[PDB]
RNA sequence: UCACACUGACAAUUAACAGCCCAAUAUCUACAAUCAACCAACAAGUCAUUAUUACCCUCACUGUCAACCCAACACAGGCAUGCUCAUAAGGAAAGGUUAAAAAAAGUAAAAGGAACUCGGCAAAUCUUACCCCGCCUGUUUACCAAAAACAUCACCUCUAGCAUCACCAGUAUUAGAGGCACCGCCUGCCCAGUGACACAUGUUUAACGGCCGCGGUUAACCGUGCAAAGGUAGCAUAAUCACUUGUUCCUUAAAUAGGGACCUGUAUGAAUGGCUCCACGAGGGUUCAGCUGUCUCUUACUUUUAACCAGUGAAAUUGACCUGCCC
RNA sequence: GAACAGCUAAGAGCACACCCGUCUAUGUAGCAAAAUAGUGGGAAGAUUUAUAGGUAGAGGCGACAAACCUACCGAGCCUGGU
RNA sequence: GCUAAACCUAGCCCCAAACCCACUCCACCUUACUACCAGCAACCUUAGCCAAACCAUUUACAUAAAGUAUAGGCGAUAGAAA
């Protein structure tokens, strides 16, 4: 009856480790008679794209140049397109329908 | 503490395991009216049999695999009676509890207040066929007592507990279909099927295609050596007193539209180290590959339908007991 | 007496707040924060809907909004559905005559032990693995091995392999008295079915005589007393086949009663009156599914048995439908009740007495044979 | 402080409400009544005390049947389900009713006296002059509360107005109103009274523990107090 | 008989009786935990 | 570093074993378990649905180790379920040498078998009679008192005319508050005093409690005073202040021990319950046939203990001690 | 929810497992802040017990030991008044 | 000479001035350290030890005025303002 030992899944009996468990993000739901249904929704898919013709490496040279570091915000990226903004002389104002909202993180990373 | 053994089994490649725990031999192969009644047995609960509640996917093989299966083993009982006259006279019980423990080889225990002991691993086949036959004497012997078939049996390095097999201790029961105070102690035929779980579709979701068949082997394996070694203790013999003659077994299994057999033939009980360095014999066990029964039914009318198959169910249910 | 507690029912909220009673101001409730509040004002809500439809929480209407919500409460009856009078109630819910002995010619078809004797001790005894089974297995054991039992003639008789007993059928009928509405439904057993009809046992004779007596009354007790009565019901009838199948024409409903416990069983007399309910209901829609959907008096009568339930007690009944009109002359049923074959049986030895059963009786059998037979 | 009333259940059932017993404690715990508890387990049923109550769509009388006679656990007098129409109702069973009798149940008051068996019951207005009767009601459509245990039966006195006073067996004089019903007779389970305990085992059994071992003093209510008979209560 | 073994091992009914939803309920446990955290303890309850 | 389970790194346990749970509208659940089939009951009881609406996406998650828990510990202490009631599993009372004294667990006895002791108290021969208390069985001070007390079914006293949260989902054969404690004889007087019931100067005692003194004739009996009544039946030196080892018979050859009849019991006594009574009490005593080293009068033997060799290795206690006898 | 072998035949008797602890002898820093072997009462019921919830000090419970309520309860422990 | 004592930096207390902290990722009110579904929650004279030999009245938790007027079984003590 340790008081510092972190609650998990192994102190409780039966009932206790049965219902709880580790942060491991549920899949689907349990109905009937002890009969989880897997939801192919809310499986995780990885979209992984074609690494062919991929010239890139993980490990960068020791020639390259140093420069500054530049935080992007939001003023450069208006800056950087601005040209059709002074052409006239693309905005969104509701994204209650839109896919990938941006405010409520619908999406995953 | 014994392994659980399952026939109706999900592992990968666990064919040769079950070789290894029973010392075995698989040999690929084998050692008008009729049609008509199966494909209306058929379309009565593909179609015909109004389902009052909605049947889903998961209520299938336990609301139209095991009904149309019941129907056809009665009415095949029921035809090959006058050309079979052993038939009239057999027990079926529908849907009876299989069960037989054993034991083999040894094993040390690897960490405890028993380690440097010898400690017997055992085993034990809880098989729940659907429905199986029974007849007071015995099946011919096909296979003669002692065989070579030079094939070897696969080796297993390793523990046998990697395998999803664990271990589980509980009241030890080797239980055929009646108790020993009983007549119809022999059979010959045997009807199983696998649940949803064991589905061809799901195995072909992932990538565990080639052990579509190799499923239905083990299960098979499994439940008629369960079976004959089970009859074969009712009878007396055991582990040191080896079975004077063999008991042949026949199994066909079957997941509602595929169909393959299984043959067998008991030739020794002792599985332990304490017989086995003299045991030159072993037992075998017949296959086929799985073959559809009928391609597909449109609304009330089969299709593509097979003659084979119910071929091999007549010889295998016409076969007379010697 | 008001039967509810008022502890138990759901405790009445609060009242509301005396700020809303002012005709009209914005009372400054914690609706902008999310969480409750023990100062300040309570909102009130409105009642929220949810857009799309979650089967996994999902509320369906009121009785007052449904797509046959029909005013006429008509009582429908299944295999739960305990009588209280017995067999007289069903005599009268059906119209039929009671004849305390089976026909002729079935007695007549009669003119093997050891099988029986045999099969009983196994399904009581050797078919499970514990000891003292239970009544859920060994009753459908024991149906199941009777009718194996008497399915293996074939040999004699070439004539039964044209019949099939499944598993899972249900039926639907419906017919008025004095003038309600009545319905019936499926069993939960087994069921034999036929190619060709059965005979006819009574002749035209006998049908036009029995406009002599009449029905069996039991005043002031009402016939429906333990019916079900269900609203939407959908009075349209229906089988438990299609258009089209081998075996139509049924001949004998092997319905079981399972049940471990006393209580939960149905009793003799409720199983006999239930059992003719549900052969009635069969006859019916038959002949519904034969001739026409018009009240008259048919020509060709159908002819539906059904065997009692029970490892040890046994029952019979043999209907014989013959008119559709009940609102004339009626049918007649034959009934064996407290038949019973062996009285008692011993798992373990008392000390005596031997580990089987006792108080055989072979009738038993070969009026189960005879019945099994009829049409061949 | 965990206490929920199993008394829930709306909808007048016949099964065998499942009773979860008490043993002496209240909502919070605490012991108020001393000698309850430790007993074995039984089923309440629900009693239809009020007995005239027409069914759907019906207004007159109507009669009854008797089916069985069974034992009550929950009291002493033991029960009786009876069936009327298309329904059914436990009640209390009376004395000399065995099974498959008529009941009637009726509320018309007529002008003269109705001879009522040892079953049916009556409204008080027609009644003979000193009969035996059991499962008063307080008012009109209350229910039975007085006169409900084994072999309790109060006689009728006499009507006086649109009133009749009860002779409660306890020798009280209760004024009721005439428009009441109440059965007639007296309850079943005769020779109760009698029935010898024998052993603390059937008291236990029953739900009672047994008394506190304090010596308390006899003080001045451990007298015998001869009082006379109490003033007649009305409800009027 | 021996009365040194007064502690009976069991986590359902420890943390029933100590648990922070029981502790919260009443402003008894608030304090207490309140006093826990005052006083700089690592474990406030069970 | 008793001796070498102590440190840093290495990875098992893979779930199919049990949980992780059932979308609603209304309506059906009375014929126990005890092989449940005969009998046989009382403690009245442990397992079940209906038509419709909507739904045919499916095998994720938690523990799978061990010599293990709770008592400061590697503690002769406590722990339920299925299997065998000595086994296919589960362990080493002896670290070596000797038999110091004494103590504990056992073995044998020439003679008596309770003559030792307050007492038949560990010992096994093993079962019989007479008394006290209690009706039993059980509970009682966990941890010195386990009873003759607390309780128990029988009896009896008082209070309540009654629905929602215990009593109670009940109704003067009921519920609540109480004295004693079955069965047989039975329970005689009283409100002077307190309390309660009264509103009628009263009732209540199976409420708290009390039921005579003097002189004359061991005594019928006579006179007198007080008071509401002056101890009724029964029983007896008792579980009963002192007198009291009472009178007397038996029980031992030897009896303040035990039983059988008497009360100057001036302080026994009838629900503060009195006296008998077929069963029963680890409750308290006596005793007829048999005994066991308790004794007469003890010894010999085995084990732990005891003495030396090797180590871990301390409590309470200590003013310092160079620590004798007689008058 | 679980437990109660077996023998003679009713809150019957002996007796396994189990609940309780009348005596003997060891120890009181003992293995143990209540232990060890035998002699013992109950062991089909008013019995024992696995799980969870409720009754807490100006109190709860009590088949009354004015006993018990986390090893010391004629009335607990800790905080401040100490 | 074995066992054993010697080292100030960490840090703290008393004051001046000034009003301090609370989102790297995720969980945090159910069994906190748990992603995912249909109910009521707080607004209550503090008491008491002690002193008066006990205690039942009573007793406290800038400077001067002044411990003055007053209250106090008129006493232990309390106690301001202009
Ligand atoms: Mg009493
Ligand atoms: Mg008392
Ligand atoms: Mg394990
Ligand atoms: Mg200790
Ligand atoms: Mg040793
Ligand atoms: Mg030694
Ligand atoms: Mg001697
Ligand atoms: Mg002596
Ligand atoms: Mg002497
Ligand atoms: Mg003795
Ligand atoms: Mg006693
Ligand atoms: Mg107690
Ligand atoms: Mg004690
Ligand atoms: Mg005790
Ligand atoms: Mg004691
Ligand atoms: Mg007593
Ligand atoms: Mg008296
Ligand atoms: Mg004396
Ligand atoms: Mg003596
Ligand atoms: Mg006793
Ligand atoms: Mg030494
Ligand atoms: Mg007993
Ligand atoms: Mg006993
Ligand atoms: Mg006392
Ligand atoms: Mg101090
Ligand atoms: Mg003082």
């Amino acid at each position: 009856a340790d008081r510092m030992s972190k609650w998990t899944s192994k102190r409780g009996p039966r009932s206790f480790r049965g219902r709880k468990g580790r942060g491991a993000k549920g899949i689907g739901f349990l109905t009937s008679g002890w009969r989880f249904v897997q939801i192919k929704e809310m499986v995780p898919e990885f979209v992984v794209p074609d690494l062919t013709g991929f010239k890139l490496k993980p490990y960068v040279s020791y020639l390259a140049p140093e420069s500054e570091e530049t935080p992007l915000t939001a003023a450069q990226l208006f800056s950087e397109a601005v040209a059709p903004a002074i052409e006239k002389d693309g905005f969104e104002p509701t994204q209650e329908g839109k896919l990938f909202q941006l405010y409520p993180r619908n999406f995953l990373r | 503490m014994k392994y659980m053994v399952y026939p109706q089994t999900f592992a990968l490649n666990a064919d040769r395991w079950y070789q290894y725990f029973t010392k075995t031999v698989f040999l690929s192969g084998l050692p008008a009216a009729l049609r008509a009644v199966a494909c209306d047995c058929l379309l009565q609960e593909h179609f015909y049999l109004r389902r009052r509640r909605r049947v889903h996917r998961y209520e299938e093989s336990e609301v139209i695999s095991l009904p149309f299966l019941d129907q056809l083993v009665s009415t095949l009982v029921g035809l090959l009676s006058p050309h079979n006259p052993a038939l009239a006279a057999a027990a079926l019980d529908y849907r009876c509890p299989v069960h037989f423990y054993w034991v083999r080889g040894e094993e040390i225990i690897p960490r405890g207040h028993r380690r440097g002991r010898i400690d017997d691993l055992r085993y034990q086949i809880d098989d729940k066929p659907n429905n199986q036959i029974r007849i007071s004497k015995q099946l011919a012997e096909f296979v003669p007592l002692d065989y070579s078939v030079p094939i070897e049996i696969p080796t297993i390095k390793c523990k046998p507990d990697k395998l999803p097999l664990f271990k589980r201790q509980y009241e030890n029961h080797i239980f055929v279909g009646s108790k020993t105070a009983d007549p119809c102690c022999y059979g010959h035929t045997q009807f199983h099927l696998l649940p949803d779980k064991l589905r061809r579709e799901r195995l072909l979701r992932q990538n565990c295609a080639d052990q579509i068949e190799v499923v239905f082997r083990a299960n098979a394996i499994a439940s008629l050596f369960a079976w004959t070694g089970a009859q074969a203790m009712y009878q007396g013999f055991w582990s040191e007193a080896d079975v004077t003659r063999p008991f042949v077994s026949q199994a066909v299994i079957t997941d509602g539209k595929y169909f393959s057999f299984f043959c067998y033939q008991l030739n020794t009980l002792a599985l332990t180290t304490q017989a086995d360095q003299n045991n030159p014999r072993k037992n075998i066990c017949w296959g086929t590959q799985s073959k559809p029964l009928y391609e597909t039914i449109e609304d009330n009318d089969v299709k593509g339908f097979n003659d084979d198959v119910l071929l091999q169910i007549v010889h295998f249910l016409l076969n007379r007991p010697k | 007496y008001e039967w509810g507690v008022r502890s138990t029912r759901k405790s009445e909220p609060p009242p509301l707040d005396r700020v809303y009673e002012i005709p009209g101001l914005e009372p400054i409730t914690f609706a902008g924060k999310m969480h409750f509040v023990p100062w300040l004002a309570r909102p009130i809500f409105p009642p929220w809907d949810r857009g799309y439809k979650d089967p996994r929480f999902y509320r369906s209407p009121p009785l007052h909004e449904h797509p046959l919500y029909k005013d006429q409460a008509c009582y429908i009856f299944h295999h739960r559905c305990r009588l209280l009078e017995g067999v007289k109630q069903a005599l009268w819910l059906t119209k039929t005559k009671l004849i305390e002995g089976l026909p002729e010619k079935v007695l007549s078809l009669v003119d093997q032990d050891e099988c029986v004797l045999n099969v009983i001790s196994h399904a009581r005894l050797w078919q499970t693995t514990e000891e003292i089974p239970k009544r859920e297995t060994y009753c459908p054991v024991i149906v199941d091995n009777l009718i194996q039992l008497c399915k293996s003639q074939i040999l004699k008789h070439p004539s039964l392999a044209r019949r099939i007993c499944v598993q899972n059928s249900t039926f639907s009928a419906t017919w008025n008295r004095e003038s309600l509405l009545l319905q019936v439904r499926g069993s939960g057993g087994a069921r034999l079915s036929t190619k060709d009809p059965l005979p006819t046992i009574a002749s035209r004779e006998e049908i036009e005589a029995t406009k002599n007596h009449v029905l069996e009354t039991f005043y002031p007790i009402s016939p429906i007393i333990d019916l079900h009565e269900c609203n939407i019901y959908d009075v349209k009838n229906d089988t438990g086949f299609q258009e089209g199948y081998p075996y139509p024409y049924p001949h004998t409903l092997y319905l079981l009663d399972k049940a471990n416990l006393r209580p939960h069983r149905l009793q003799p007399d409720q199983l006999r009156a239930k059992m003719i309910l549900f052969a009635f209901g069969s006859a019916l829609a038959q002949a519904r599914l034969l001739y026409g959907n018009d009240a008259k008096v048919l020509e060709q009568p159908v002819v539906v048995q059904s065997v009692g339930t029970d490892g040890r007690v046994f029952h019979f009944l043999v209907f014989q439908l013959n008119t559709t009109d009940l609102d004339g002359v009626k049918n007649l049923a034959w009934v064996d009740s407290d038949q019973l074959l062996y009285q008692h049986f011993w798992c373990l030895p008392v000390i005596v007495e031997p580990v089987g059963p006792v108080g055989f009786k072979p009738e038993t059998f070969r009026k189960f044979l005879a019945l099994y037979l009829h049409g061949a | 402080a965990n206490f929920v009333s199993w008394k829930s259940r709306t909808k007048y059932t016949i099964t065998p409400v499942k009773m979860r017993k008490s043993g002496g404690r209240d909502h919070t715990g605490r012991i108020r009544v001393h000698g309850i508890g430790g007993g074995h387990k039984q089923r309440y049923r629900m009693i239809d005390f009020l007995r005239f109550r027409p069914e759907e769509t019906k207004s007159g009388p109507f009669e009854e049947k008797v089916i069985q006679v069974r034992y009550d656990p929950c009291r002493s007098a033991d029960i009786a389900l009876v069936a009327g129409g298309s329904r059914k109702r436990w009640i209390i069973a009376t004395e000399n009713m065995q099974a498959g009798d008529t009941i009637l149940n009726s509320n018309h008051i007529g002008r003269m006296a109705v001879a009522a068996r040892e079953g049916d019951a009556h409204p008080l207005g027609a009644l003979p002059v000193g009969t035996l009767i059991n499962n008063v009601e307080s008012e009109p459509g209350r229910g039975a509360q007085y006169i409900r245990a084994a072999g309790t039966c109060g006689v009728l006195l006499r009507k006086v107005n649109g009133t009749a006073i009860i002779q409660l067996p306890s020798k009280r004089q209760m004024q009721v109103l005439e428009t009441c019903v109440a059965t007639v007779g007296r309850v079943s389970n005769v020779d109760h009274n009698k029935r010898v305990i024998g052993k603390a085992g059937r008291n236990r059994w029953l739900g009672k523990r047994p008394n506190s071992g304090r010596w308390h003093r006899k003080g001045g209510w451990a007298g015998r107090k001869i009082r006379p008979l109490p003033p007649m209560k009305s409800y009027v | 008989k021996a009365r040194g073994n007064e502690y009976q091992p069991s986590n359902i009914k420890r943390k029933n009786k100590h648990g922070w939803v029981r502790r919260l309920s009443t402003p008894a446990g608030v304090q207490v935990i309140l006093r826990r955290m005052l006083k700089g303890r690592k474990s406030l309850s069970h």
